[PDB]
């Protein structure tokens, strides 16, 4: 029965006793951090 | 999330007006941001910024912003003031007369406990100032070797924050006596360095509350301190060290000892200099003639010096040509032996900055403590 | 002496044209506190181009900070050099941006123009030779489109004679942000092909394809497309403010460049872009630039070179080079390419060699094309206009606004000039 | 929550 | 410097509009009662609330909300709760009974009572605020009291105000399921008196939100403290790029001149793309290329129409959170060269995005997990004009012999209004048959 | 150094001052036990003008209490403020003038006034430089008209140079308390204009709307309609007392307001009224207070001053202030609403500035006009008199006490001879 109150999601048998450790974290992958945008167009000198 | 705010003040220099700034820094993600609390609106908007640090997050601690230079002065927040200054404490250490030749290693243990060295110079202090030093000793022991050393053997005061500072100074110098520290036979700063237990050390402050009468006997107010506390000339008064970074680095035990090898002496250190002003009174030799001179007055700006004047010992290396090369990379070609190959840190900012004609050394070194 | 008056308008162009503020200031030697910042002596005694003075010796920008919202005028007050501009000239708004033409001109336009001229004069009555009007617009709103040809058409009445070359970003091939184009941009190219005198373009869909192909980036943000375009603005005004070979001003290149009146829409370029990996596995010399430089793939237009001869390239080379090297190696690039440049001019390219490079390449230059294939920039846009005109699609606002329908038939019979007046020349 | 009520 | 005002009519508004303040507190740092905690300051230099909320002189944020309805019921819930520090206590204005399904009744009789001190209150915040950008309405089709007496307040601003967008939402008048029967004769009634005096009119259906719960969540049978936490996070996303600095900011002045073509097809869709619990987002991954695709989905909208049988005619895909503004024009073309998704032929370009630096956040005790990424898609389809094809046809079969009609006639109405806004609606269908039928 | 010397008579003026005598008391940091407990330093500074000095550091002030019955003062001194009022200051009698004129003001209180002369003049003479007088009692009993007026007109016969002021408490004209009050309210206005200059007229009818529809109180009491009464005449004289901007005295705002001899009848007010639970939701700026005082719902009289022309208009404030924006605001209320001023005037508005704020307060201000609208609050009164006059309604109790019906029948040609000037210019 979805009886676990009137607002709650069914939780299977197996998944209601286990560990449960998943709503803390962030979810998605990332954006990807390329190079920065003048390292690659202009760089540091040095005479020596 | 979890920015840190401070109250910032940059000196106007076109209307020389004090201004007073709001500056946040966010940890984690590098952005800093500042608004005015003098006036609402937003001049400076949110950025990113690679340089700042941490540990550089200090009242106190002058850090460069987009070529401004401001102090830290107040605490803006109760969330900051709880995670940094219930636990950053300051304790009060001076090197005797008889560490000055053991110095590198004792700040070499200081720097791997973690301690930040704010002000560490060396001082001859006048009579009342140093007799408020033995004002408050009494005992049955007899000190008059003590006594004699304090009155004659110059000295430097110190100033270490930590966290939990007082205990892991407390931990760090171990048993009391000499004989009892080595009987004891633990590694610590008065088992392996002192002499002969109460005539010389690194002094340590007993309590929380009795280092600041421990401070203000050392190094009180500014009234008596005394400028100078090494000779004047020698007749070699030739030779100024000064570390703007490198001891912000941390490298400053090592090149200690480094100096001390090759059987080179010190004379005398102090942490007092305004970021410009005093610089330009002494770079103004170097005016004319140095290139990338706005670099070579920015890692002066970055940060305080410990400078030191120091004389000719032996002549078969002068002590320039032991500073080596204007380069550090010219310095590993030529020859690892070179202190820029050792330790030089930036592209002709050496990490030791030192003069090069061997006439204005005695006249650099009276403006840096006689003057000042 | 020497100058160029300035101006920031539309969200697209300032927030490039602020980004124009660091590469300038950074090969100059500025800081952000307004003090003197350089390594060398030479970028100091041709300031006066792009700056003027300020009491104490400390250094000021010729910039002008106008949109209808306030809301961008927030965002180039920044972290870099916010504290640069004089904050007097700083204009804002009330009314909302709202991409209309008569929000670009008859409402909102209206109240700023009394003002939003008295910070052209008084940046320019101060002066004694004013050569360029340097304004960094797009083509797609009322905010940006309506404002670069109302901040130009006013001036030309009583600055005649002198340049007025703004930097402006054409709509990409693939997908526009703005649904509301061509009402605007066909009503604002009434005005840029009459009244200035040369007027540049930018694709946003090359200027990511640069990023992937040749730079071999991951995630090319819009902080990277800012130093793209801002390089390439700040090397074609070079020969007006360093020592140099063969040199050229503003005025210099209303001689060379233009044949007819109403072809001067040029295409950017800048030669040495190159990826991290593939440094050490490419070499630098003035052949090896060459090929970057008329590579198909290193331009910002997406146009094929096949329908396009073209008729005046000015690569302008910046570094130390040898002034044959550059004269041989613009010659054997057209010789092997008959068909794709014109018949009826013989020499149809044109260089200038200076002689400061860039700070952090030893020597680098940009292309600037000037070609026959421009024209499928040209048939897509007043092709969208058709059906959305027939429709009235988006009509009710503009007339609810005020601006008439038969000025929408006047405008694409005008930009039907810029074919067919073009297509004359084709052939 | 008669009249007068807050 | 970028206000907007908010009012909430009719139970159905007032109760989700106690679930927006819910959410726009927690944005910021406003403890409920309105103080700030001032263990954690704020520099001085930011003026981010002031889309929503105006700060007293002490220290005291005080929202921009005028919550009327003409019952004692729902407002004084709200009066005696634990949110009752937060609001103006002569902004709660309150009546003696409700509309009762008669628009007779919130119209012209009762509803005329409060009509001239209600008015007195957006006289009063507009006139210390200066820059006013719209109005965010929340009311429903349904029944007499968010229908009947939000046309009063529709006409009032039209002929003081003017020129300033009025963007109310509403919940539309189902399709499937209802609670009255008095509806199809009442939804009609504020299509005529409005439409003169509108420039924006949003709706959402409630039951599609009861099925996106038993799929994209795990929700078996909702209440409505979950209904209307979905409501919120798309109102708090459409008025995000006034309080918040982005990469492509939108004013409300273009969301009228972009978003409606012709003077009578201003009604679009909305739906949000990462409603996932728990369970499952540990599972997923969510990039860019992938949250858009599935803005598209039939089990994803908020509305419960056909879009395979509705031509797209102007998307408006406005994002949030960690996005980098390559990806969309990555996952823009993936989306065009899809032969399932119709557009408008005439409609040269028919996109628009929004790309902002704040994340989407949740407020706690929801069954929501922490997604980086929120797309908030405003559909102007085709695919509502056959939802006009019922309610019509609900209108009239009572109307074949005038059911319920003298209820109304005790109250100051007539019959006529009745049969003059029949064709008002037969005139509003043959205009979205015209635009998807194009032009050869 | 300018002291001033205070009036009390009937039982309706002893609960006013003895309600004003405590914002004194709080403003100066008096506690109710003759000391000073207060820590400013400026409080301290003009403590004279209501606190003479004994020993001890106690401050008792210049305060005359009058009855003729003892059951009045009786509570007075059985109030929250006992040991502050002086015992050689409660002049008694021992019967009730009851609703009466010549009760108190020719037998009863005419042979107490010896007694009362006694001790103003003893007390006058004790003020190193007084600068007036101040008076708030009944028009409406047999007292405060019957004696109080003898009292006006007495002293003012002895310094004919200093100025007097009255918070009269004049009858309201809708709801009404006595049936002789076409007789005392008529007749004490026959000797007003002669012998008075500043005349503040307050309805208790205009005071139960201000005490439920702004501050929100579903009971109110005297002592809650006495303490706006009680701010208004500590709000007149602010400047006086304090340091500030623009100071001035009780002689600078009878001369910028009454243009004429006999055109000097007020109309009181008082600015910043907001409820007590909703006291944090407003914010208390110079916008808030100014659009307050300019309209008739804050009014301490029951008469619409819409229906004339204001000649002059008086105004003080109070706080730390920025002085440009109250000139914007000035003239915003000359330059809209021009047609509720005479054109005849160039200037009409008067301003003055104090520093500190009362006790609670940031911004304060108190509202003094002149308005030919006062006639409605006159011609009421006037027109009850004739229809009782004609049938002889009460004249057997004036006739035999010492009166006649030439004291009558004059006492109306003054009333309709004042209200034939004011019509005229309105
Ligand atoms: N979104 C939402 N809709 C609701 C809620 N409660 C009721 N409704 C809808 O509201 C519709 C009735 O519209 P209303 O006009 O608001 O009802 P009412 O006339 O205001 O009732 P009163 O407040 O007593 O006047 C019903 O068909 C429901 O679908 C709710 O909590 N949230
Ligand atoms: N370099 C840069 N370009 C931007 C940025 N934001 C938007 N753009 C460009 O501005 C365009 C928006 O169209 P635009 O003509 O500016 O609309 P308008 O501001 O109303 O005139 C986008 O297509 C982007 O290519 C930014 O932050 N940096
Ligand atoms: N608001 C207010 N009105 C008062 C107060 N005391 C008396 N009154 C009014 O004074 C009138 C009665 O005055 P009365 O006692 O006959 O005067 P007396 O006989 O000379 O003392 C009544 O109409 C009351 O309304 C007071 O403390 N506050």
């Amino acid at each position: 029965y979805p009886p676990a109150g009137a607002e709650r999601v069914f939780y299977g048998r197996a998944n209601d006793p286990q560990i449960a450790p998943s709503l803390t974290h962030g979810i998605r992958s990332k954006i990807s951090i390329p190079a920065k945008v003048l390292i690659n167009p202009q760089p540091i000198t040095t005479f020596q | 999330s979890e920015r840190f705010v401070f109250i910032a003040e940059w000196f106007d220099p076109n209307a020389s007006l004090f201004r007073r700034y709001e500056l946040l820094f966010y940890p984690g993600d590098g952005s800093v941001e500042m608004h005015d609390v003098k006036n609402h609106r937003t001049f400076l908007k949110r950025t990113k910024y690679e340089d700042l640090h941490l540990e550089d997050l200090f009242i106190g601690n002058k850090v460069n912003i987009f070529s401004r230079q401001l102090v830290l002065l107040d605490y803006g927040d109760q969330y900051t003031a709880r995670q940094l200054g219930s636990k950053k404490e300051k304790t009060l250490a001076l090197i005797k007369p008889d560490a000055v030749s053991k110095a590198g290693e004792i700040i070499e243990i200081i720097n791997k406990a973690g301690f930040t060295l704010t002000k560490l110079k060396m001082m001859t202090l006048s009579r009342k100032e140093a007799t408020d030093f033995h004002i408050d000793h009494q005992s049955r022991p007899f000190l008059n070797e003590l006594i004699q050393f304090i009155t004659s053997g110059p000295i430097i005061a110190m100033e270490i924050l930590r966290d939990d500072a007082v205990c892991e100074w407390k931990r760090l110098l171990g048993p009391a006596n000499s004989g009892l520290a080595r009987t004891d036979a633990p590694e610590s700063i008065r088992a392996l360095f002192g002499t002969d237990g109460i005539k010389n050390a690194a002094h340590g402050p007993d309590s929380f509350a009795c280092a600041a009468r421990e401070m203000e006997l050392f190094f009180p107010s500014s009234g008596v301190c005394g400028p100078a506390n090494t000779a004047k000339f020698t007749n070699c008064t030739t030779c100024c060290i000064v570390k703007p970074h490198a001891v912000s680095e941390g490298l400053l035990g090592k090149i200690l000892m480094t100096i001390r090898d090759a059987g080179f002496e010190i004379s005398a250190m102090q942490m007092f200099n305004m970021d410009r002003i005093n610089v330009e009174e002494f770079y103004e030799v170097y005016k004319g003639v140095v290139s990338e001179y706005n670099e070579m007055v920015t890692e002066m700006y970055s940060g305080p010096c410990v400078a030191m004047e120091i004389q000719q010992t032996n002549p078969t290396m002068t002590f320039r040509e032991f500073c080596g090369p204007a380069d550090p990379e010219i310095a590993r070609h030529l020859r690892p032996g070179t202190l820029r190959a050792i330790f030089g840190k930036t592209k002709i900012q050496n990490a030791v900055h030192c003069t090069d004609l061997p006439e204005d050394g005695l006249l650099e070194v009276q403006y840096f403590f006689k003057i000042l | 002496m020497r100058e160029i008056v300035h101006l920031q308008a539309g969200q697209c162009g300032n927030q490039i044209g602020a980004k124009f503020w660091e590469v300038i200031s950074d090969e100059h030697g500025i800081d952000p506190t307004g003090t003197y910042h350089g390594d060398s002596d030479l970028q100091l005694e041709r300031i006066n181009v792009y700056y003027n003075e300020a009491t104490g010796g400390k250094y000021v920008p010729r910039a002008v900070l106008v949109d209808l919202e306030p809301g961008t005028m927030d965002s180039v007050r920044s972290g870099p050099f916010g504290q640069i501009f004089r904050p007097d000239n700083f204009v804002f708004g009330q009314s909302g941006a709202g991409n209309n033409w008569a929000k670009g001109h008859y409402t909102e336009g209206a109240e700023l123009v009394d003002s939003v001229l008295d910070v052209v004069r008084k940046e320019a009555e101060s002066c004694d030779c004013l050569q360029g009007f340097q304004l960094t617009h797009s083509l797609g709103g009322g905010t940006g489109s309506g404002m670069g040809t109302l901040l130009i058409s006013k001036i030309r009445e009583e600055y005649p004679d002198r340049i007025m070359n703004t930097f402006s970003v054409v709509p990409s091939p693939k997908v526009s942000d703005t649904v509301v184009e061509p009402y605007n941009a066909t009503l604002s190219v009434h005005q840029l092909v009459e009244n200035t005198d040369e007027t540049y373009c930018i694709d946003n869909e090359a200027l990511y394809d640069i990023c992937f192909r040749t730079l071999k980036l991951t995630t090319p943000t819009y902080g990277d497309l800012n130093h793209l375009v801002s390089a390439t603005m700040s090397g074609v005004t070079t020969c007006l403010r360093f020592p140099g070979q063969l040199n050229a001003d503003l005025r210099k290149l209303a001689v060379n460049m233009v044949p007819f009146p109403r072809l001067h829409f040029f295409m950017p370029g800048f030669a040495p872009l190159t990826s991290r990996g593939s440094q050490q596995y490419r070499a630098l010399t003035v052949p090896e630039l060459t090929q970057q430089m008329f590579d198909a793939k290193n331009m910002m237009a997406a146009c094929d070179p096949r329908h396009g001869r073209y008729l005046t390239v000015a690569a302008v080379f910046r570094g130390r080079m040898s002034m044959k090297e550059v004269d041989e190696q613009m010659l054997n690039v057209q010789n092997k390419n008959s068909s794709y440049f014109v018949e009826w001019i013989p020499n149809n390219v044109k260089t200038a060699v200076c002689d400061i490079p860039p700070r952090g390449l030893k020597m680098s230059a940009t292309f600037i094309g000037n070609s026959t294939a421009i024209q499928e920039l040209f048939k897509r846009i007043s092709e969208q206009f058709t059906a959305m005109f027939r429709r009235k699609a988006f009509l009710h606002w503009y007339t609810g606004e005020g601006m008439d329908e038969m000025e929408f038939t006047e405008a694409e019979s005008n930009m039907n000039d810029l074919v067919s007046e073009y297509q004359q020349y084709q052939d | 929550l008669l009249y007068n009520w807050e | 410097m970028r206000e907007c005002i908010s009012v909430h009519v009719g139970q159905a508004g007032v109760q989700i509009g106690n679930a927006c303040w819910e959410l726009y507190c927690l944005e910021h740092g406003i403890q409920p009662d309105g103080q700030m905690p001032s263990d954690k300051t704020i520099g001085g230099g930011d003026d981010s609330f002031n889309t929503f909320f105006s700060e007293t002189g002490a220290g005291k944020h005080v929202p921009r909300a005028v919550f009327v309805d003409l019952e004692p019921t729902v407002i004084d819930e709200v009066r005696t709760g634990t949110y009752r520090q937060l609001f103006h206590p002569e902004q709660l204005i309150t009546g003696k009974e409700d509309a009762a399904n008669n628009y007779a009744r919130g119209h012209y009789t009762i509803g005329k009572e409060l009509i001239d001190l209600v008015l007195d209150r957006i006289r009063k915040l507009a006139d210390q605020c200066t820059g006013l950008q719209g109005f965010l309405i929340f009311h429903s089709f349904g029944g007499g009291t968010g229908s009947g007496f939000t046309s009063l307040l529709m006409e009032r601003l039209s002929v003081d105000y003017g020129k300033k967008s009025k963007l109310e939402f509403s919940i539309y008048p189902a399709p499937q399921v209802s609670t009255a029967v008095v509806e199809p004769y009442n939804s009609i009634l504020t299509t005529h008196t409005t439409l003169e005096h509108s420039d924006c009119a949003f709706m959402v259906d409630n039951e599609a939100i009861y099925d996106i719960c038993r799929r994209n969540l795990d929700i078996e049978r909702p209440t409505y403290t979950n209904l209307n936490r979905l409501i919120g996070q798309i109102v708090s996303s459409i008025t995000a790029s006034l309080r918040f600095d982005g990469a492509l900011n939108v004013d409300l002045t273009e969301f009228q001149t972009n978003l409606v073509p012709y003077p009578r097809i201003h009604f679009p869709l909305a739906t949000y793309a990462p409603v996932i619990s728990a369970e499952k987002a540990y599972h997923e991954q969510l990039s860019v290329a992938e949250i858009t695709n599935a803005c598209f989905e039939p089990a994803n909208q908020m509305v419960k129409c056909d879009p395979r049988h509705g031509k797209y005619m102007a998307c408006c895909l406005l994002y949030r959170g960690d996005v980098v503004p390559k990806d969309v024009n990555a996952a823009i073309a993936t989306i065009k060269t899809k032969r399932t998704i119709q557009f408008v032929d005439w409609c040269p370009t028919g996109f628009k995005v929004g790309i902002n630096y704040q994340p989407p956040t949740v407020v706690p005790g929801g069954d929501l997990a922490k997604v980086q990424r929120a797309v908030c898609m405003l559909s102007n389809t085709t695919a509502i004009a056959e939802a006009w094809a019922r309610l019509d046809h609900k209108f009239d079969l009572m109307y074949a012999k005038r059911a319920f009609v003298h209820w109304y006639v005790g109250e100051g109405m007539e019959e006529g209004e009745f049969s003059e806004a029949r064709e008002d609606m037969a005139a509003l269908e043959k205009d979205y048959e015209e635009v998807g039928m194009d032009s050869v």
